[PDB]
């Protein structure tokens, strides 16, 4: 091959004519489309269109919220997606006052029978749920076309604005008076155990720790009140095995810099919330701990 | 242009025999080796087939192997692409059970039951084209435990609740479809493959019983977490409230050689890293949406 | 064929028809090349003396390995080509008994 | 800030003669940690050599190179220094350093350098009264003998005499691997690793109770009846001179805890993959990755 075919500099795609625009130009057709520019021609982000019922369009009309898959015994629906929020109920992190506030927002011919399917089942709802991503471009309908963000940054439309994570207050902790410039977001579940049912609480913890070894040392002193109470119910309840006192999870990472607290206000309800900025999106497996 | 794999083979090929392979233009392709070329002999999971090695040799060589999408299909060429981490790849669902959306699918070695049902699509002279089934990742949790269990039941047949309760375990319920799971035990005598594995949790299981009664006492007098005293009374091993036979204390080692005692630790966490092969399983796709029909379904690489 | 006398077998036509096939064997050549090779045969800096003698042997280490890579080629076809002929080939004393 | 820097420019402060400017040309595509990411860093930052204390602990310097970002080696000139993140995915290569056979497909982790049997050690690089130190990319079945070792030490020193622990060291401080011998540099009993077993004594006592009745059992079940050389081997390293409990719905429960404690204890020794080699040069003087 000839020299010029390597010591070429790398083809620049905006140099080069849109595919649309090389079938037109070589007939010199003219279509009402304007093919000239495409949309969303260039996007690092990965999407996915998701289809949900309309009782769970509250708070996620705001773009940033994390929505998590959650599979239930009934064989259809097969899978709904809980909002982030709408778990918050559930948990016992969030304060009482919280906990009745938003709650009447969530009240629908549907959201408000979701609850009914985490109660039902023995197994722990870390087996239920599958994180997803990040809210865009919310459709609002009676079929809400929400958009989810597997990988990359949120933003909307033609790079018009970059949206951000919403992270609720109650939620969120800090494992470092000073944080570095770096700091991977993880998304983790607490079992706390106790006599009638297992009453978790969730947590999501920004950290300038990125080994997984030495991230799980530090949970193993915060969470060592429950790390007794697991120990505590082996000991008391053979053949009952509970598992896992949590379940860390890659879900991100920010510039921390960028960080500020904020507030939603859906309804007319405020709701004071974490808010990171340029959030890079980056979700893994769960990762269990004992 | 792209980067691809060329993969030649080498017997005649009819001309409908390349239109089943037309059924395969996006699918999962193990490979032994990345190279620039692959002869078919090379291709698929076929060249790692053993007789007496049981699943579990399989899975320990196929998670070392390098995952590779079919991309064009041609005449007597076949294009290979490696999938790059964080972007989107479709895969053909080839394996048994229908995708979801979002679930972290994974890969998982066949097992195909026992009556005769989906026939290998290249029988191309003794060689056959066996692929890589791809399962969601819970359920990849899920036929891991099962076949296990069937090991430790390999030894014991001869009664009847060990008799039935293998017939549970060989028969997986989920949603939509179900199936069965072949038993790794063949002519009563075990694979040499589950045995080697058996005996690594069996190891685990009651080496760690009395090596760890030392190491127990003396931690525990710091009284830091405080949860170290219970630990010390975990040992014990029962159920209901024994009374006054009088060992409350677990049985503790004695007698052991100074130089032995070290040996028994390296005889430890040697059987772990044997056992370790079954004990994760790393995501290779994360699908997203999903075709009607469940025929294939867009998914972002992972690993 | 050939004819025959009365009182024995004869020789009826014999028609016969055969089919031959195809082998194919494809070779390949990698070929490495340092990136700072490439970044200096692609941008040019200022004229200073010694940066166009280093952009110069840039320039030539790419004909270094594209006439290696030819050769190499050439090599490899002789190879392939004698590696097919030792499939193809008895050993003596089978086509000595034929 | 921006988000930390693809590429990273180190500049030597310290006058350097013309001899070692040229043993960085035979340094390029090593593994270099660096502690704070930044667009340009002073080179008494660069390396691992600001670590050191006067303990010399082994045990807290493998922790400390964990959280540190690897960047590789690229480019030198006469001066610069281009540092490069690995970002996933990508098929970097890396030019090794440590003596090792390596070869090709094993999976690599980070370490601090084990020094050889000689014992003498020339150092890669000097520098006015410091030292460039690169830990060694070792091949992960390597990693996994050197890191579980430690806590071997750890154990022993819970409780037998001073005087017979020292003497088990240098039994423990060699580690044959692809025949070629190697040796801690000062390894140490510490608070560091004094956590290394009580994450591992709770650990070993959790898969005691959730062990089967049957599985701890199924060793001796196979000797009533059977003999192998694993078997027999086995039954002196541990044992002392129809299940009761046929509960398939337990069994399939019980050991999806089990296997949370094997992974946990696993994880003591198991590290995260730095690099996953697809084909070592025949010279052994460089090698192919991914992962990052």
């Amino acid at each position: 091959m000839d020299a010029r075919a390597v010591a070429k500099r790398p083809r620049d795609p905006a140099d080069e004519d849109n595919e649309l625009v090389t079938a037109l130009k070589a007939k010199r057709e003219v279509n009402t489309i304007s093919v000239r520019y495409l949309y969303h021609a260039d996007h690092q982000a990965l999407t996915a269109r998701f289809f949900v019922p309309e009782g769970l369009v509250e708070f996620e009309a705001q773009p940033g919220a994390l929505l998590i898959r959650m599979e239930t015994g009934c064989d259809s629906p097969r899978h709904l997606y809980i909002s982030l929020y709408l778990l918050g109920i559930r948990a016992s992190n969030v304060s009482a006052s919280t906990r009745c506030l938003l709650e009447s927002v969530y009240t629908a011919s549907a959201a408000r029978a979701a609850l009914q399917w985490l109660d039902l089942g023995p197994h722990l709802l870390h087996r239920r749920l599958e994180t997803l991503g990040c809210v865009k471009t919310v459709s609002l309908g009676i079929t809400s076309l929400l958009t989810c963000v597997m990988r990359g940054y949120l933003y909307n439309t033609l790079k018009t604005e970059v949206f951000a994570l919403m992270i609720p207050k109650d939620m969120y902790l800090t494992w470092e008076e000073t944080r570095g410039r770096l700091q991977y977001v993880y998304l983790i579940i607490v079992y706390d155990y106790d006599g009638p049912e297992t009453r978790p609480g969730i947590y999501v913890l920004t950290s300038s720790i990125a080994h997984w070894q030495t991230l799980v040392d530090v949970a193993r002193g915060k969470f060592a009140r429950e790390r007794c109470s697991f120990v505590n119910r082996r000991i008391t309840r053979p053949r009952q095995i509970p598992l896992c006192t949590g379940v860390i999870q890659k879900l991100g990472w920010c510039l921390a810099d960028d960080i500020h607290t904020s507030f939603l206000v859906h309804k007319e309800l405020k709701l004071s919330v974490v808010r990171l900025d340029n959030f890079s999106v980056e979700l893994g497996d769960f990762r269990e701990f004992v | 242009m792209e980067a691809n794999i060329f993969c030649t083979f080498d017997h005649k090929l009819s001309i409908a025999d390349v239109g089943k392979l037309t059924k395969l233009v996006a699918a999962v392709v193990p490979i032994p080796q990345r190279l620039h070329l692959i002869k078919h002999y090379q291709l698929g999971l076929h060249q790692f087939v053993d007789h007496t090695r049981g699943y579990v040799r399989l899975r320990g060589l196929l998670r070392n192997m390098t995952l590779t999408l079919m991309r064009r299909v041609e005449g007597n060429q076949i294009l290979l692409h490696v999938p790059t981490h964080g972007l989107l790849y479709t895969v053909l669902n080839t394996g048994p059970v229908t995708w979801e959306k979002g679930d972290a699918l994974c890969v998982l070695p066949p097992l195909f039951h026992g009556p005769l049902a989906r026939e290998n699509l290249l029988t191309l002279g003794q060689w056959e084209l066996v692929l890589p089934w791809i399962v969601p990742m819970p359920l990849a949790l899920e036929i891991n435990q099962r076949l296990l269990i069937m090991g430790l039941f390999s030894l014991d047949r001869s009664y009847e609740e060990v008799k039935a309760a293998v017939q549970q375990l060989q028969t997986i319920t989920f949603r939509d479809a179900t199936f069965t799971i072949p038993d790794p035990v063949i002519d009563q005598h075990l694979l040499i493959d589950m045995k080697t594995a058996c005996l690594s949790m069996s190891m685990v299981a009651n080496l760690a019983s009395e090596l760890t009664m030392t190491y127990v006492r003396k931690l525990a007098l710091e009284d830091s977490s405080m949860l170290l005293v219970k630990c010390q009374e975990l040992l014990m091993r029962l159920d209901r409230e024994r009374s006054v036979g009088e060992p409350r204390t677990p049985a503790r080692p004695q007698h052991v050689s100074p130089d032995d005692e070290i040996a028994r630790l390296s005889a430890l966490f040697v059987m772990l890293r044997q056992l370790d092969d079954l004990i994760r399983e790393q995501v290779v796709f994360t699908v997203c949406d999903v075709s009607p029909d469940n025929k294939s379904a867009t998914c972002i690489f992972k690993g | 064929r050939v004819a025959s006398g009365a009182g024995l077998p004869t020789s009826r036509q014999t028609t016969i028809m055969v089919t031959k096939y195809s082998e194919k064997s494809p070779i390949t050549i990698p070929f490495e090349l340092s990136a700072a090779c490439l970044t200096y045969l692609r941008e040019t800096f200022e004229g200073t003396i010694l940066d166009k003698i280093l952009n110069v042997e840039a320039m030539h280490t790419v004909l270094r390995a594209l006439k290696n890579t030819a050769d190499a080629m050439e090599r490899g076809l002789i190879h392939s080509f004698l590696q097919t002929l030792l499939r193809k080939a008895p050993p003596y004393f089978v086509v000595q008994t034929l």
